[PDB]
C-alpha cells in the first residue's frame, strides 16, 4: 500500500509572465485537492508588495 | 454422424479443460467469464480437404 | 513569515468517532486544510476488510446451508462489514467455529496475535438446529480503497478452490469526515482560527494515526510539485514450462532441475535427462512427444539465449 | 532452390496436384530414399525458430 | 434429431454503471451519467454526503 506521485510534466509557457502547466498522472481525486488548495494559497495568501 | 459431448476437444490446452470434469460439463460452482468452455461438444465433419 | 499549526486536544466520544482539533491556524487556512484533509481522509487511508471466505459444504455463494437461516449471499454480505484490525500482518486467515441453536456473533472466532475484534457483538448469522455446525476459513487482508470482487479476478493463477467465495473489499477506516473552522482566539494574535474536524469511524483506526498519515500523503504529493520491435527467438520460448502440461512426475523434475522456461528446455539434451534424478525411459518418452506437438524438440543450441533488456 | 522445389513438389504449392516421391527422384536424377531425407531437413530447417516465429502464428 | 442436451445455469451479478435507466415514481426518468467519488459529493455542514 504504497502511493502514487506523477510522471512527465509538460510546461508550455506563453511569453514569460504567463504559464499553463499540466501534471499527470494523479490518484483519483487528488488533482482537485492539490489543485484547489494550491489555488487558495496563490490567491488569498501570498508575499508581495504593491 | 452423431455429435459427441466428450471432453476431448481439438486444439485446447489443459487450462481450458481445467474447469471441466472428465465428461465435458463444467463443474457446479466454477466462476466463469466470456470464452470459458461450459460444455465440450464436437460434431463430425469428415474429409476436411485442406 | 508564516505561522505553522499543530494539533491540540483530540476528544474521543464513542468507540466509533471522535473530534480532533487544530488551533494554530492562520487567516483562511482553515479552509485550505479542512477540505484538503477531508479529501484525503475519506479516500486514501489504510484499511483491512475481509476478502476471501471459504466455507464448509458451500459450493458457491448462491446456495443455502442446511441449518442456517441466512442465505450464503447474506452471510457474505455481513462479513464485508466486520471490522477488524491487525498489527504486524498484512493478511490473516481466521478460523470461526460454532454450533448449536443461537446467534453466532463475531466474537466466536479464533483469536490471533493481531486479531482485535472491535465489535464482538457483530452478527455473522443465526443457527437454527440443535446439531447444526458451521466451520469457516475467513481470509482478512489490509489495503486501501474499494476493490470489488470483480476486478479481483484478472491475475487468476489457480483460484481453483471452488469453495473460496470472494467478497468485496471495503478497505477504509473513515466513514464520515466533516470539518468546521471556528475562530480560535489564542491569547495574543490578531485573528487566528481553529479547526474542528469531527470524524466518524468503524473503530479500526485511531484519530491521530489517520490525521497524521493524511497530511503525510499530502506533502508527499507536493514533493514533485514543489520543485519542477526486434523479437529474436520464438516468443513461445519465454512461456513457462508449466504450459507443456506434462505428468505430475515430469513437471516437478524440471523445476527441480532449474528448467523454468521453454527456452531452457529446448537446450537440454536427451543424454543429460536420464542422468537427472527420477527420470527413466518412461518419463522421457512423455517429454519427446509434447515437444514435437508444438514444433519443438530437445537439444537445440541458440547462441544468444536469452536477450536483452 | 532444391529444398523449395522439393517441398512445393511434395505438396501442391503453386502447382497442379503433387508428386509421389519416386517421381521427384526421377526429376532430380538423384532418387528414392535420398529425397525423403531432404524433405526432413527442410521441415527441420523451418521448425527451429528464426524461420519458425511466423508460421507458428497461423495455428490455434 | 437431438440426442442430448446440456443446460448450464449462470447467475450473473450486475451492479450499476453509466448508462442505466433510473426513475422515481413521478415520471422522472434518468440515466446515470457519472459515478462520483465520495469526495466530490455535495455534503452538508454535518458532513454527510448526498
Amino acid at each position: 500500500t504504497e502511493f502514487l506521485k506523477p510522471r512527465l510534466v509538460d510546461i508550455e509557457q506563453v511569453s514569460s509572465t504567463h504559464a499553463k502547466v499540466t501534471l499527470e498522472p494523479l490518484e483519483r481525486g487528488f488533482g482537485h485537492t492539490l489543485g484547489n488548495a494550491l489555488r487558495r494559497i496563490l490567491l488569498s495568501s501570498m508575499p508581495g508588495c504593491a | 454422424g452423431p455429435e459427441e459431448i466428450t471432453a476431448d476437444i481439438p486444439n485446447v490446452g489443459e487450462a481450458a479443460l481445467s474447469k471441466l470434469d472428465e465428461s465435458g460439463i463444467v463443474y457446479i460452482g466454477a466462476e466463469v467469464t466470456g470464452g470459458d468452455i461450459l460444455v465440450g461438444k464436437v460434431t463430425p465433419k469428415g474429409e476436411t480437404q485442406l | 513569515e508564516f505561522l505553522k499549526p499543530r494539533l491540540v486536544d483530540i476528544e474521543q466520544v464513542s468507540s466509533t468517532h471522535a473530534k480532533v482539533t487544530l488551533e494554530p491556524l492562520e487567516r483562511g487556512f482553515g479552509h485550505t486544510l479542512g477540505n484538503a484533509l477531508r479529501r484525503i481522509l475519506l479516500s486514501s487511508m489504510p484499511g483491512c476488510a475481509v476478502t476471501e471466505v471459504e466455507i464448509d459444504g458451500v459450493l458457491h455463494e448462491y446456495s443455502t446451508k442446511e441449518g442456517v437461516q441466512e442465505d450464503i449471499l447474506e452471510i457474505l454480505l455481513n462479513l464485508k462489514g466486520l471490522a477488524v484490525r491487525v498489527q504486524g500482518k498484512d493478511e490473516v486467515i481466521l478460523t470461526l467455529n460454532k454450533s448449536g441453536i443461537g446467534p453466532v456473533t463475531a466474537a466466536d472466532i479464533t483469536h490471533d496475535g493481531d486479531v482485535e475484534i472491535v465489535k464482538p457483538q457483530h452478527v455473522i448469522c443465526h443457527l437454527t438446529d440443535e446439531n447444526a455446525s458451521i466451520s469457516m476459513r475467513i481470509k482478512v487482508q489490509r489495503g486501501r480503497g474499494y476493490v470489488p470482487a470483480s476486478t479481483r479476478i484478472h491475475s487468476e493463477e489457480d483460484e481453483r478452490p471452488i469453495g473460496r467465495l470472494l467478497v468485496d473489499a471495503c478497505y477504509s477506516p473513515v466513514e464520515r469526515i466533516a470539518y468546521n473552522v471556528e475562530a480560535a482566539r489564542v491569547e495574543q494574535r490578531t485573528d487566528l482560527d481553529k479547526l474542528v474536524i469531527e470524524m466518524e469511524t468503524n473503530g479500526t483506526i485511531d484519530p491521530e494515526e489517520a490525521i497524521r498519515r493524511a497530511a503525510t500523503i499530502l506533502a508527499e504529493q507536493l514533493e514533485a510539485f514543489v520543485d519542477l520491435e526486434k523479437p529474436e527467438f520464438d516468443p513461445i520460448l519465454l512461456r513457462p514450462v508449466d504450459d507443456l502440461e506434462l505428468t505430475v512426475r515430469s513437471a516437478n523434475c524440471l523445476k527441480a532441475e532449474a528448467i523454468h522456461y521453454i527456452g531452457d528446455l529446448v537446450q537440454r539434451t536427451e543424454v543429460e535427462l536420464l542422468k537427472t534424478p527420477n527420470l527413466g525411459k518412461k518419463s522421457l518418452t512423455e517429454i519427446k512427444d509434447v515437444l514435437a506437438s508444438r514444433g519443438l524438440s530437445l537439444g537445440m543450441r541458440l547462441e544468444n539465449w536469452p536477450p536483452a533488456s | 532452390a532444391r529444398e523449395a522445389k522439393v517441398l512445393r513438389m511434395r505438396f501442391g504449392i503453386d502447382m497442379n496436384t503433387d508428386y509421389t516421391l519416386e517421381e521427384v527422384g526421377k526429376q532430380f536424377d538423384v532418387t528414392r530414399e535420398r529425397i525423403r531425407q531432404i524433405e526432413a531437413k527442410a521441415l527441420r530447417k523451418l521448425r527451429h525458430p528464426s524461420r519458425s516465429e511466423v508460421l507458428r502464428s497461423f495455428l490455434d | 434429431g437431438v440426442l442430448k442436451i446440456v443446460k448450464v445455469y449462470l447467475a450473473v451479478k450486475r451492479r450499476i454503471q453509466p448508462g442505466d435507466k433510473m426513475a422515481g415514481r413521478h415520471g422522472n426518468k434518468g440515466v446515470i451519467s457519472k459515478i462520483n467519488p465520495i469526495e466530490d459529493m455535495p455534503y452538508d455542514e454535518n458532513g454527510t454526503p448526498v
